[PDB]
Formats: structure tokens, C-alpha cells, sequence
């Protein structure tokens, strides 16, 4: 149904602005809010239908100590949204405490938007893990949202902070945030900073301006993830029906994404399926094995070729995953959007549950434990101090993420009747 | 064939004969079944068409 | 049939002047009394048909110690009415006692006007609750009118004094007036000062000159309430047929009103029905539930759309009321008046019986009881003293309004077979 977006963190507000700009360009919308002259397709999930058919984006921007919001302010696209949903230290506990005291008015804004919406389906989160101000306050808001609304869905888009080092206290912050994400979120879309950075340095020749490109990448991914809802077909035109297949168990809810063209500015679907199963098209980094794989195709498709392609790729066994049970690949189809020039119009997406990200989490589990053992890297922050004088919440999150890694490695085994 | 497909629009009938009747659209159908959840889960011995038509109008 | 208007209180005489000016502008009437050059429609209820077709307003102005009446006197609209119907302390008991001694000649004026009218239907009252001089004398006249004419109708338009404070004795006065209004009136149209003040500060940017705007608001409301009589259709062209549906029981006779444009200087009826059910279009402030709702529409209406709109709004269930029985919404239609420029010509009104005003009454019941308990706020007024040396009439009104609130809360329950 109707989904409200929340955006917080500097990179999160960047990709939210880019996402809304991308959808305004994608649909028949002017940057004033007015419907375009040449506008069939649904805008009834993320866009409020206002008085002059003004598709006002259903978005709530949360920030504290604004810097980039001023750059949002002086823009022609500052008249598309902001019906006054904008509300004005780099520690987790700092942002937690600051969000604690102003929980009421921002929750009042959320309830205001819930009253403004006729229906409700979910709150999708734009998040940056260990982004400083975004950390802690984002976990706090996630806990509040799970508390107040036990009937709605929570989706999280976030990047995982790895740049091969910087901040000595960020693994603690990301660990607490991951503990909150495991318990207080329903489904998590995971992203890696170094992986997207490497792809940006790969297909292009940039080294510094990675933000401006990665905004485009995440915007394309997120819009692709929502295209079958935005452009109505009839397979999984609800969020919940899509998410139900992707989550095999409530302990594994992290989703790996790709994108079939690394650059798209006339191959068949058979080729790009083979491309997508190659890991260079995969944008998120014993044997690691998928549990369940889904793919979504949008382009110029012949309907017989997808069947024979599934036959041939099935027989070729390019799906290097061994499950513990009956779970298999799932196909889906979406519409190519108008008004956008696309060479090689076939474009696909993948949503798969893969165990390999455990190793990435294990990297942080190694790092944090190392800095815990030497104990010269907690640095004695005061917000961390009165929030927890004994710092046993870090031990609690360490317990949870250990259980999580064990659940991962039990899922790697060909039986999940045994647990980890 | 010319007069049949313009004065009576024979082809529009097929296009709406898949999308709706053969359940070819499904934005319509999921909301339709959603609104028809509490009514159709109740036993249909007390079901009369006038309760169906009015909620059908809102759904369409 | 033929209705005579009575106007008393400073704000009541203000809105009476504005109402008569509005109807003179609305109909083909010059401000001398002469029919306009371009004048089909009925003026045979509130306008006497005089010698040169002079539609002389059937109005009786009652005042004591005149101040604003002098401003009425020097006006071009002082020749429309006043065929000598004008007849020259802020306590309830003061105005009661003063009206007591001159009851005879004003009753003689009333009988004179009754003889002047061929038929009679009702006396509609322009009243200001706790307006000082209007209080007490208005209750006295209401009691006299109910006594002398047991065959006629009494309608009361009045505002309820709340400005969030001022006068420490006004809750006593309004309580006695409410006791009289409950027993000696047939139907009451209730208005709130702070609500209309808030709407005036909302749609405009005024803070002081609220009177001049609120006159327009009440005039528009009252004229809208009478339009189907003034502009003849055939549904409820009598007062009594209209009032019969609105009153479900003789204990609940207070009517909530709205107005669909907050400002009207081409939406369909479906939209403005949804607007009218939003409380921002409603001008009067467990669950509070309507008993019976009526609406009146005047504009450019398609007759099939009202049926399908009733279907869709019925199915959407935007009528957040739970009755105890079979009572439902009622639709009505009226004519858009000529000679008045109207953009978005569709304009509607609502008449509904809602329990929420009990809480407002409860606010006064709290306040008066508080000032009764401390007993430093009766102030020992002498008119109050010889009128009642023991002040048990205040206890009597407290008894009645307690019974009234209990009747309200028994009506809130899904059975009214039990009483309160």
C-alpha cells in the first residue's frame, strides 16, 4: 500500500534528494510539483495527490545541525517536496540522547503524516551506518517506529562503513546500530562503501567525487526495486508480497543487490542473465551459498526466450549455491520507463540472500574485539559514559552479532534443522 | 471490419476482456480482494449483490 | 410559514443588520425598500409586502441603553426596515429585572407584529450568551414567548462565550441562560467564539477586527440555512419539516453547522463532501458520535454524481459516528443565488447533532463549580441578591445541566433505551 519515506544522515539525505529528483524526472512531474504537459502509471504510494494534481513526495526529512539541508533549500526541486517536513557530535550515544529528548514532536510529525495518508504500508529508511549524527538517532527512531506501529513494515536502505580506514570508535557504533537493525527492523537492504567505490573507480576514472556517482547508483537500484509498484504490472504489486519471498527466515533478512548494466549509456536476456550471475555485476561483496535468489527484468523481452534461458542456465549450473532445502530462483518482469533514453534497453536487478556478508560482519567483529581487548580505542566518550557506565550494551550487541554469525553458519550447512 | 472497430470499438472489448475479466490487471485485483476480504470470508448465504456493487465502485 | 425575527444583544444586532443587508443584496431589493430594476423567488416569510412592493423586513429590535443602534440609525439601510420596531449593567438578573417591568409594551409590540402578519410560523432569536445586557433579558423574553405562544416555533441563533478569558460571573449567567434555553426553546443553533475566531485568524491574518468578519460568517450560515425557503424548491420548504429531522429527541436540540468553502472568492460534489466531513470545514468544536447528519447543497450539480458520491463516501466510511439506532445522513439541494459572483459555485452546509459540545458545556460546568467552591467570584451583586437571596436558582440550573450532560452521555451509548 502507501509507503512513507524517512531520510536521515548526510549521505541518506543526498540519496533521498537524488531519488526524488530521479522519480520526478521519471514520471511526468515538473520540478514545481505540476504534472508535465505530456502526461496510466501509479504515483499513489510515495506521492500525495494534491490540489493541482501536485504529486507531493511522501517524505520526512530528519536532521540535526543542518549543513547539506541548506543546499537542498536553494534548489528548483525545493518546491517539489517540503510541505514543511524538514526539522532542524558524531557519537552513537550523542545522537541517541538528542533524539531521546525530541522524540515527541518528531513522532507528532510522523502521526501527522500518518493521518495525512489514507492507507499505510511501510516506513522506508534512508540510513548511513556510523555516519556520525545518523548513528544512534537512527537506531532510536527505528526502535520507536517498531514500538508505535506493530502493524507496519520497516525497510532499511543503508551503506556499511568500510573504506579500509579513520575513526577508532565507529565499529562500536556500527555494532550497536547492527544490534538495533537485527531486532527492530523487518528487512534490511545492505550496501558496502568500498565495493561501490571500487566499481566507480572501475567503470570510470574518478577517485574523489564518488558521492555524486554513488547517489545515482543507489537511486537507480532503489527505483528499480520499486518499478513494478510504480509501473503497475500484476506480480507482487505490494511490498509485502515481494518481501515474503525474499526473507526465508526472520534471522536472515539482509538482501544482496546487483545491476545488470555497469553502464547503459542489443543483447538478449540469456546473455545478461549470465552476466548477472557473474560477480562483477554484483555490487555487494568454505563455500558461501545463496538461500533464495530473485531477479527482476525490465526491457524488450520475448516471452518464450525467458523460459528457454531458464532451461539453459539451469542446465549450465551457473548458480553456485547449495541450499539446505527446496529454495530456488524466482523470475519477475517490469516495464521499461518512458521519456528516458536507453541504449541496450534490457536492464535487470537481482535480490538474493547470500551468506558472504557474514564474513564482512566478521571483519567488524574482529576489529571491535581487537579494539576492545587493547582498550585504548573506546576513548572515554561522555555520552557513552552516562548512557552506560559499564558499557555492557556493547557486550550485548556482541552477543547478538555472535548469535547472528552462528545463525549464518548454521544456514550454510545442508540442514537448518540444527541451529547455531 | 473498419466500421466494427470504430463505431463499436471491438478491440477495446478484447483489451478490457483480458485486463479485468481474465484478471490481466492486478493493481485492481489485489485491492479488490483486499476490500472483499471481510465480506467474502463471511458465509455467503446472507450475501446479496447490492453490497458487492457499492464497494466495487470505490475499488474501481 | 411566516417567521418574525427578534434581535437583541450588541453582536446580535450586528449580525441582524448584516443579515438583513445580505438579504437585501441577495434579493432584488434597493436599500430604500424599493424593488430593484431587474427583478420568481419568495420573499413572503421575512419581508412584509408593503405598498410600493416594499419588502419591509419582519424584524423586532430589542435594546436597552443603546449605543450601536445609533450607528444603525445613520445608514442608507435605515430605510429598509425600522417601521418603528426599535425600542430603547451587565448582569443576568439586572436584564431580567429590567425586562420584567417593561414586559407589557414589548409584548404589545410583538402582538402588534403578530396582527400585522397574516400567518405565523416562528420567532427566530438573535442572541449573545453572557453578552451583559443581552443575558437575563433574553432568557426572560424566551420564557415569555414560550408562555404566550404555545403553538409557534422558537429558533435560537447564539454564540457561546469562550475566549479563553475576563468576567468572573459570566459562567453563572450563561448557566442560567442555558437552563432557560433547554426548557424554554424548541431548537438551538449553537456557535463558539474561539472556534470562529481561530478560523478567522486561520484563513486571514487578522487578530483584532474579528467582529466585522464573523458577522459575515454567521450571515452566510443563516442565509444558507434558509435558502431553500427563500429560494423555493420543494423539499422542506417549511421550517417545521426541516427541524423535524434534525431533532432526534427533545433533550438534544443543539445543531452543529459548517460551511464548505472557508473562502469562495471547479471541484465536484464528491470532493467537497469529503472536505465537509473533515473537521476543518466544521465551524463548531471516549468517542463523540453524531446522532443524525443532514447536508444542503447549492451549486452546479449533476444529479447522477450525488448518488454515486453517496455510494463511495458510504463505502469509504468517512462518517465517524456510531449511533444507537437507525439514524443516517440526509441529503438536500438548494439553488445558487443570482447577482452574486461566485467562483467554485458549489457550496454546501451541514446540520448535524453531535455530542462533542457536551464537553464544552462540561468545561463551563467545571469552571462554575470551581468558582462556586472557592466562593470569591459571585462578587455579591445586588440584582442577583434580591432576585434570589439564597442563590438556589444557580443550583437548579446546575441540576438541569447535569441532567443534560447525563442525557448526552446516555445518548453516546449504543442503547438509548437506558437513560442518563
Amino acid at each position: 500500500r502507501e509507503i512513507i519515506t524517512l531520510q536521515l544522515g548526510q549521505c541518506g539525505n543526498q540519496i533521498g534528494f537524488e531519488f526524488w529528483k530521479q522519480l520526478c524526472a521519471e514520471h511526468g512531474i515538473s520540478p514545481e510539483g505540476i504534472v508535465e504537459e505530456f502526461a496510466t502509471d501509479r504515483k499513489d504510494v510515495f506521492f500525495y495527490q494534491a490540489d493541482d494534481e501536485h504529486y507531493i513526495p511522501r517524505a520526512v526529512l530528519l536532521d540535526l545541525e543542518p549543513r547539506v539541508i541548506h543546499s537542498i533549500l536553494n534548489s528548483p526541486y525545493a518546491k517539489l517536496y517540503n510541505p514543511e517536513n524538514i526539522y532542524l557530535g558524531n557519537n552513537w550515544a550523542s545522537g541517541f540522547s538528542q533524539g531521546e529528548k525530541i522524540h515527541e514532536d518528531i513522532f507528532d510529525i510522523i502521526d501527522r503524516e500518518a493521518d495525512g495518508s489514507d492507507s499505510l504500508e511501510g516506513f522506508v529508511l534512508c540510513h548511513s551506518i556510523a555516519g556520525g549524527t545518523g548513528s544512534g538517532l537512527g537506531s532510536y527512531l527505528l526502535e520507536r517506529l517498531n514500538d508505535r506501529y506493530p502493524k507496519k513494515l520497516v525497510q532499511t536502505y543503508s551503506v556499511f562503513p568500510n573504506q579500509d580506514e579513520d575513526v577508532v570508535v565507529q565499529p562500536y557504533n556500527s555494532l550497536l546500530t547492527l544490534k538495533r537493525l537485527t531486532q527492530n527492523a523487518d528487512c534490511v537492504v545492505v550496501l558496502d562503501n568500498t565495493a561501490l567505490n571500487r566499481i566507480a573507480t572501475d567503470r570510470l576514472h574518478i577517485q574523489n567525487p564518488s558521492f555524486s556517482q554513488i547517489n545515482q547508483l543507489v537511486s537507480t537500484i532503489m527505483s528499480a526495486s520499486t518499478t513494478t509498484l510504480r509501473y503497475p504490472g500484476y506480480m507482487n504489486n505490494d511490498l509485502i508480497g515481494l518481501i515474503a519471498s525474499l526473507i526465508p527466515t526472520p534471522r536472515l533478512h539482509f538482501l544482496m543487490t546487483g545491476y545488470t548494466p555497469l553502464t547503459t549509456d542489443k543483447t538478449t536476456v540469456l546473455d545478461v542473465m549470465r552476466r548477472l550471475l557473474q560477480p562483477k555485476n554484483v555490487m555487494v561483496s568454505t563455500n558461501h551459498c545463496y538461500i533464495a535468489i530473485l531477479n527482476i527484468i525490465q526491457g524488450e523481452v520475448d516471452p518464450t526466450q525467458v523460459h528457454k534461458s531458464l532451461q539453459r542456465i539451469r542446465e549450465r549450473k551457473l548458480a553456485n549455491f547449495i541450499p539446505w532445502g527446496p529454495a530456488s530462483i524466482q523470475v519477475a518482469l517490469s516495464r521499461k520507463s518512458p521519456y528516458l533514453p536507453s541504449a541496450h534497453r534490457v536492464s535487470g536487478l537481482m535480490m538474493a540472500n547470500h551468506t558472504s556478508i557474514s564474513s564482512l560482519f566478521e571483519r567488524t567483529c574482529r576489529q571491535y574485539d581487537k579494539l576492545r581487548k587493547r582498550e585504548a580505542f573506546l576513548e572515554q566518550f561522555r555520552k557513552e559514559d552516562m548512557f552506560k557506565d559499564n558499557f555492557d550494551e556493547m557486550d550485548t550487541s556482541r552477543e547478538i552479532v555472535q548469535q547472528l554469525i552462528d545463525e549464518y553458519h548454521a544456514a550454510t550447512r545442508p540442514d537448518y534443522i540444527s541451529w547455531g | 471490419l473498419d466500421v466494427l472497430n470504430k463505431k463499436y470499438s471491438l478491440l477495446d472489448h478484447m483489451q478490457a476482456m483480458r485486463r479485468y475479466l481474465l484478471l490481466g490487471q492486478g493493481d485492481f485485483i489485489r485491492h479488490l480482494m483486499d476490500l472483499l476480504k471481510p465480506e467474502l470470508v463471511r458465509p455467503a448465504t446472507t450475501l446479496y449483490q447490492h453490497n458487492l456493487t457499492g464497494i466495487l465502485e470505490t475499488a474501481v
